[PDB]
């Protein structure tokens, strides 16, 4: 609330630095690399180049 | 219950993902195996 | 012959030293085919023969 923000007091809001990111899953086939413990460490999509 | 005060309009960005956005596909355990 | 969640099969269930991961319940192999599973009550890993 810019009213009753640090050094602010204008009528309002403010937002603090914030980034985020979207995407859209599609259907691809992919190459999943399980180690030792069975955790992913690597993925290859089976239509990239 | 207000529509927010003096939003400034710009246009979205992209950026590369890279390799980011794999997730198990299900609750099975495998070792040492392309799958 | 044994059901785990539903998951049906036979053999001789065992003790193994495979660490599944906390979400992780059951187990495959090259083929595809059950070889280990975690039991719901405990947590601890058997194998499948």
């Amino acid at each position: 609330r810019s009213y009753l923000t640090p050094g602010d007091s204008s009528s309002g809001w403010t937002a603090g630095a914030a980034a985020y990111y979207v995407g859209y899953l599609q259907p691809r086939t992919f190459l999943l690399k399980y180690n030792e413990n069975g955790t992913i460490t690597d993925a290859v999509d089976c239509a990239l180049d | 219950c207000v529509n927010l005060t003096t939003r400034t309009q710009l246009p979205p960005a992209y950026t590369n993902s890279f390799t980011r956005g794999v997730y198990y596909p299900d609750k099975v355990f495998r070792s040492s195996v392309l799958h | 012959n044994f059901n785990f969640n539903g998951l049906t099969g036979t053999g001789v269930l065992t003790e193994s030293n495979k660490k599944f991961l906390p979400f992780q319940q059951f187990g495959r192999d090259i083929a595809d085919t059950t070889d280990a599973v975690r039991d719901p009550q405990t947590l601890e890993i058997l194998d499948i023969t």
